[PDB]
């Protein structure tokens, strides 16, 4: 690999510089959250939970209390894990719900009905990473978001676009998401204000009597009721027996370079290691940006890594992923060995590889 | 899907992708609580063989079943250089996750570029199937014709993910972009 380069003055792009802290999310009032809290003396996993909980007011387009994800945390004396904060099906889950009576899968059901929705994690996953490895109390690191939600925030271009773009689809259709999201018929609009009364006394419960308030308390309720009155399938044991999962990091070492992601249940780590492996047998940097000759690997590569996605992973409590051999150096030269840069080889003729003598 | 990054003054790092699957989930709230509920199902297969929103299929590993966690292709990730933390990024994206991320390592180990000239730079994508090499606006024509004229089957379509990164220097300056891909978006430090 040839020499980094964090910037200089003659670049086009210029990142942003910080000597002691720094945030970055895709809302400035959330960024700022962080940064406060930093300033503060909190350490990056408090900031990143008081983001987690801004965002789940000032980004309810993705940020979240009744979602779920994933967070990568890195100690600066170089331990390094994953925590799995993803949804759990419903214990009343089975193979085929989603299919309609002619046996075909029916998107409305995974996508816009109250069988969409699978067990909220978020809370649970903040709450382990703070109390393992943060400093600061659950209440003090969502304050921000609670007044946030309390008091309101104007609606910017992000948000007013979101509404009415993508909002406008599921919003309206439910009363009680039209009565916060919605104003005179329609959506809020940019310079509008948001208040969250009732996100804000769930924030303040939460901060009150921790996460088993989301998972056991009157949150917990709410969400099973929501359910119980809408063909829903998550229940109070459902809540109740949800649990955020510390997994061992899915890491890999490119030119050097170790690279550290997320594990299943996620199929990140694994292809991007996997792809890295596969493009490590190519001298990338003689190729260089926007080259053909680049791409071409690099689409070629994609190609085997998201066959492989389609036949090897899932949750790891419940299939076993060879991931060892996925992210084996040696399987990696087996594909790279089949790319042809001057001849993409189509889809149709690749299939998940055989992982036999790699395991 | 939104993804975020954080370093503190002591050199530790975090980096979170978090989401309701698509914008705003199933749009429902639950009861009075505020909160809008997921509709992550959408991530298990339905069905051998079928696609669900982001074109992604499976079988038998990630089917639907009780307490199980659906696949994710969420990939908050780090990249250690010299020993120690050096890249902090992710982004949201559905089944581009894993592409985008890949991007930003390629773009900053094998070709030198600041975290703002990585997250800036156009992206292409190909998940297998659909078999389509997705491209963002950006590469050059001529490019693009030696694509196809290897039998790439080039798609020209809307901007793919947000890149929330941080670059760490080995004396402990911090570098960092938010995707100008994403309005009202921002990284800030002191
Ligand atoms: C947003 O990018 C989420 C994509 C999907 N639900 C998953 O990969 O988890």
């Amino acid at each position: 690999a040839p020499p980094v380069s964090y910037g200089v003055e003659e670049d086009v792009f210029h990142p942003v510089r910080a000597k002691q802290g720094m945030v970055a999310s895709v809302d400035a009032t959330a960024t700022q959250v962080g940064v406060d809290i930093l300033k503060e003396g909190g350490n990056a996993v408090d900031a990143a939970v008081a983001v987690g909980y801004a965002l789940a007011v000032t980004h309810p387009q993705a940020g979240n209390l009744g979602g779920g994800g994933f967070m990568l945390i890195r100690s600066k004396n170089g331990n390094t894990t994953a925590i799995d904060f993803r949804e759990m099906a419903p214990a009343k889950a089975t193979r085929d719900m989603f299919l309609d009576d002619q046996g075909n899968p029916d998107s409305k059901k995974s996508l816009t009905s109250h069988l969409a929705s699978g067990t909220p994690g978020t809370v649970a996953g903040f709450s382990l990473a703070l109390d393992k490895y943060g400093t600061m109390p659950l209440n003090k690191v969502v304050q921000p978001a609670f007044k946030l939600a309390r008091d309101g925030f104007i609606v910017n271009d992000a948000l007013a676009d979101d509404l009415k773009t993508y909002g406008s689809e599921v919003l309206p259709n439910h009363e009680n998401s039209k009565a916060i999201f919605w104003k005179e018929g329609e959506p809020l609009k940019k310079g509008d204000t948001l208040v969250q009364a009732n996100l804000a006394k769930s924030l303040e419960m939460i901060a009150e009597n921790g996460p088993d308030e989301f998972y056991k308390g009157t949150i917990a309720e709410q969400i099973a009721q929501e359910m119980q009155k809408n063909g829903g399938l998550i229940t109070k044991e459902d809540l109740a027996a949800y649990k955020a999962v510390e997994r061992t990091p899915i890491s890999g070492d490119y030119r050097g370079y170790q690279v550290y992601s997320m594990p299943p249940p996620s199929s990140g780590g694994i292809h991007i290691v996997q792809i890295l492996n596969i493009l490590e047998n190519f001298d990338m940097k003689k190729y260089g940006f926007g080259s053909a000759d680049a791409m071409q690997i690099m689409a070629e590569a994609e190609k085997y890594a998201y066959a492989d996605r389609s036949e090897y992973l899932g949750d790891p409590d419940f299939v076993k992923v060879p991931w060892q051999a996925l992210t084996n150096k040696a399987y990696a030269k087996s594909i790279a060995d089949q790319i042809d840069i001057n001849k993409a080889k189509p889809s149709s003729e690749i299939r998940p590889g055989k992982l036999a003598p790699y395991e | 899907t939104t993804h975020y990054s954080v370093v503190d003054k002591d050199g530790n790092a975090v980096a979170v992708t978090y989401t309701l699957n698509t914008t705003f989930g199933t749009g429902i709230v639950a009861g009075e609580s505020g909160i809008l509920l997921n509709n992550q199902m959408d991530d298990f297969s339905a069905k051998p063989g079928v696609p669900n929103v982001y074109g992604l299929v499976g079988g038998d590993a990630n089917a639907v079943g009780p307490n199980k966690r659906p696949l994710s292709s969420m990939s908050p990730t780090i990249v250690v250089k010299d020993g120690k933390t050096w890249l902090v990024t992710g982004s949201p994206g559905g089944s581009r996750i894993i592409t985008t991320v890949l991007q930003m390592v390629v773009n900053s180990i094998d070709y030198g570029l600041n975290v703002a000239e990585a997250t800036n730079a156009p992206r292409f994508h190909h998940q297998w199937l659909p078999d389509e090499l997705r491209v963002e606006k950006g590469f050059s024509p001529d490019t693009l014709k030696l694509l196809e004229a290897k039998g790439q089957k080039v798609a020209l379509k809307e901007a793919m993910g947000s890149t929330q990164s941080i670059m760490v220097g080995p004396d402990g300056e911090l570098y960092g972009a938010s995707d100008p891909r994403s309005v009202d978006d921002l990284t800030a430090g002191y």
